[PDB]
RNA sequence: CGUGCCUACCAUGGUGACCACGGGUGACGGGGAAUCAGGGUUCGAUUCCGGAGAGGGAGCCUGAGAAACGGCUACCACAUCCAAGGAAGGCAGCAGGCGCGCAAAUUACCCACUCCCGACCCGGGGAGGUAGUGACGAAAAAUAACAAUACAGGACUCUUUCGAGGCCCUGUAAUUGGAAUGAGUCCACUUUAAAUCCUUUAACGAGGAUCCAUUGGAGGGCAAGUCUGGUGCCAGCAGCCGCG
């Protein structure tokens, strides 16, 4: 077919965002620490009819 | 500082030998090489200090015993004779001086190449 | 309608053995067609280099021209249309270089979109392609 | 040839619906709660008592007179004994079945030394049994993962370390640094 | 040694639809492995037992034991040195090399342990053991943590408290410590035939330039965004439905 070589078009036509600088990751059991905290601890104050845990 | 106690105990009187199990305690510094163990050991067993042997040493994780095996002997030519001479290599009794590799092989391929006097020309020199 | 006595198990085994033919899966594992047919010979992933690079045309709903490579094996010798996945790598896929496939989902259907094309590229000369398709491990010039 | 070992034990449970909404609730809560790295010892400690039920189910299949009922059900009463999931009353096989996951997280490591004293903070905790800093007896202890044994059950000191039993490990750091 | 194993004569027998006979097996047979109600299904070339073979296949000396192949003779296919008259070879042993393929380790050290052979307490053993590559797979497990001061986003005990916090999760690129311990830098140990690795201890050894956790996904199954900007059935995504 004629149009065969409309290749890499997104990524030659999409502009570059540089990344930011972002800190560090805590990982495993400081990973599930705050998994725990942030929906174990203090969410029951917001009732479970609604739910926001991304938005 | 150190404290060297037995824990299993086994006399052959046919090689004239006593076995032992020999746990060293720590509290303190590190493991106690060849030489201090074997001296303190011939100190307690009160008789000359070339006689008593010893191999093997553990850790158990962090201060505490350290678990070898002891042989005390009686006597000196007995030492000599029922060792083996891997732990006569300890104190330097017995020297091989060819350590190497292939050489008792390549002289086994030239004694089968050749026999008889240039084997014996060849094979010796 | 069965058979249940106590000396039918002959009749049994006979009878279950000729009806497990009728599957598709135990005649596909047990007949030699499925090796003496399809290519890899039975394999999981294989060796080609490319004989052209052709784009195919997707189904009817979707509108799309996608990109096959037609590859000229190794071991066995067949004519596999291939498919490079990502959105380059046209460019990066040139011609008569190493490529290794591998299957879709299915070694007996193909992807809903694409037509006849039951394979897909993993490697370009020994570097594969999802290096190539990010930033690092770039092609020997 | 070769002949030194071949054993191989996985004690490992995948389960089958890997995405289960109130099962990762339970998970999650269970590790904030007691305190782990991962779930896969999670799912150790599941397969554990999951082989402790399958054990419990064949020795309650068979007869109460059966010698090797008999046997295998007193030596699993002593040993759950003396791990300490079981107390010295109930000695039924059905008490066995009666059993939930958290027993034996409560009979780990830190979950006793949370019970006993110098835990300060379980993910603390975590850096206190790590660091040689808890030593359950004369042999050292180091590993989390373990099973405090009833018969002692408070011998938890420490010898020759940094907070009581001496040196200066890295103290001496800021000691040169105020000099 | 008992045998249609062979020979001479005599009889016409023997097996089979309860699958005989003939084919294929990407078929070495098992103890076993994977798979979690039970019943089953699929592999097992592989460390242990037995069998077969040393490119194909035939014959044989020695010896108690071989139709042996790190024994021999002849044929076929390979293949080395020739000074061209002739010799010499069988890694489906240990390393390693070529080809093949998606696919698989170093021309290492040692008889120290295990046993094995021999005339023998003493010799030898790529049988084996140690070391190198190794994310086939399994076991334990930090990855920056944690207890402190303070702005408080403020849930909660209760008193008009617009808070008394001897309970508190959290953003704190805000400060202070155990300056911890771990990885690595490395004395001395130890192990070891000689080393290496496990552990011990001497001195070093973290403050976001740290000593850096990645692999896939965020429409439903299936956990998670009706966020932003381009692309406008094009690129593409998606194993299925589907989106553009
Ligand atoms: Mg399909
Ligand atoms: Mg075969
Ligand atoms: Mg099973
Ligand atoms: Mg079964
Ligand atoms: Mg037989
Ligand atoms: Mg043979
Ligand atoms: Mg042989
Ligand atoms: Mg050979
Ligand atoms: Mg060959
Ligand atoms: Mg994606
Ligand atoms: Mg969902
Ligand atoms: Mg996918």
């Amino acid at each position: 077919h004629g149009s065969l070589a409309r290749a890499g078009k997104v990524r030659g036509q999409t502009p570059k965002v540089a990344k930011q600088e972002k800190k560090k990751k805590k990982t495993g059991r400081a990973k599930r620490r705050m998994q725990y905290n942030r929906r174990f601890v203090n969410v029951v104050p917001t009732f479970g009819k609604k739910k926001g845990p991304n938005a | 500082t150190v404290t060297i106690r037995t824990r299993k105990f086994m006399t052959n009187r046919l090689l004239q030998r006593k076995q032992m199990v020999i746990d060293v305690l720590h509290p303190g510094k590190a493991t106690v090489p060849k030489t201090e163990i074997r001296e303190k050991l011939a100190k307690m067993y009160k008789t000359t200090p070339d006689v008593i042997f010893v191999f093997g040493f553990r850790t158990h994780f962090g201060g505490g015993k350290t678990t070898g095996f002891g042989m005390i002997y009686d006597s000196l030519d007995y030492a000599k004779k029922n060792e083996p001479k891997h732990r006569l290599a300890r104190h330097g009794l017995y020297e091989k001086k060819k350590t190497s590799r292939k050489q008792r092989k390549e002289r086994k391929n030239r004694m089968k190449k050749v026999r008889g006097t240039a084997k014996a020309n060849v094979g010796a020199g | 309608g069965k058979c249940r006595g106590l000396r039918t198990a002959r009749k049994l085994r006979s009878h279950r053995r000729d009806q497990k033919w009728h599957d598709k899966q135990y005649k596909k594992a047990h007949l030699g067609t499925a090796l003496k047919a399809n290519p890899f010979g039975g394999a999981s992933h294989a060796k080609g280099i490319v004989l052209e690079k052709v784009g195919v045309e997707a189904k009817q709903p979707n509108s799309a021209i996608r990109k096959c490579v037609r590859v000229q094996l190794i071991k066995n010798g067949k004519k596999i249309t291939a498919f490079v996945p990502n959105d380059g790598c046209l460019n990066f896929i040139e011609e008569n270089d190493e490529v290794l496939v591998a299957g879709f989902g299915r070694k007996g259907h193909a992807v809903g979109d694409i037509p006849g094309v039951r394979f897909k590229v993993v490697k370009v000369a020994n570097v594969s392609l999802l290096a190539l398709y990010k930033g690092k491990k770039e092609r020997p010039r | 040839p070769v002949a030194r070992s071949w054993v191989c034990r996985k004690t490992y449970v995948t389960p089958r619906r890997p995405f289960e909404k109130s099962r990762l609730d339970q998970e999650l809560k269970l590790i904030g709660e007691y305190g782990l790295r991962n779930k896969r010892e999670v799912w150790r400690v599941k397969f554990t008592l999951a082989k402790i039920r399958k054990a419990a189910r064949e020795l309650l299949t068979l007869d109460e007179k059966d010698p090797r009922r008999l046997f295998e059900g007193n030596a699993l009463l002593r040993r759950l004994v003396r791990i300490g999931v079981l107390d010295e009353g109930k000695m039924k096989l059905d008490y066995i079945l009666g059993l939930k996951i958290e027993d034996f997280l409560e009979r780990r490591l830190q979950t006793q030394v949370f019970k006993l004293g110098l835990a300060k903070s379980i993910h603390h905790a975590r850096v206190l049994i790590r660091q040689r800093h808890i030593r359950v007896r004369k042999q050292v202890v180091n590993i989390p993962s373990f099973i405090v044994r009833l018969d002692s059950q408070k011998h938890i000191d420490f010898s020759l370390r940094s907070p009581y039993g001496g040196g200066r490990p890295g103290r001496v750091k800021r000691k040169n640094a105020k000099k």
